[PDB]
């Protein structure tokens, strides 16, 4: 098919694979900082079920 | 932290009622009969506030 295509083909192939690599650092760094200060959705550590609370009135007022 | 805020023997104190259990008992139910809604407001007021200084009126 000539040159043209395989160039094309190799500039194609290299625009997907830099864009993996810098998606592949991006990952990492957001790992690191969820990990490190939780506030996104991942490593969110569990806490103990809010509504098994009892809220009614009960015998002793100093509640 | 803050130091607690409690109030003084002249602000507790009041006319105790000198009445022994058995007396109470006999004069229960006409107790909570009569003097029902000052009693029902003072336990609003502790279940509502929990603080006990809140309720001393």
């Amino acid at each position: 098919d000539g040159p043209e295509k395989n160039y094309e083909k190799t500039l194609a192939i290299l625009q997907i694979e830099s864009e993996k690599a810098e998606l592949r650092l991006k990952e990492q760094e957001v790992r690191r900082l969820m990990r490190a200060r939780g506030d996104g959705p991942w490593y969110q550590f569990p806490t103990p079920e809010k509504e098994f609370i009892d809220h009614s009135p009960k015998a002793t007022p100093d509640n | 932290p803050g130091i607690v805020e409690l109030p003084t023997l002249e602000e507790l104190k009041v006319e105790e009622v000198k009445v022994s259990s058995a007396v109470l008992k006999a004069a229960a139910h006409h107790y909570g009969a009569q003097c029902d809604k000052t009693n029902k407001e003072f336990m609003l007021c502790r279940w509502e506030e929990k603080d006990p200084r809140r309720c001393l009126k």
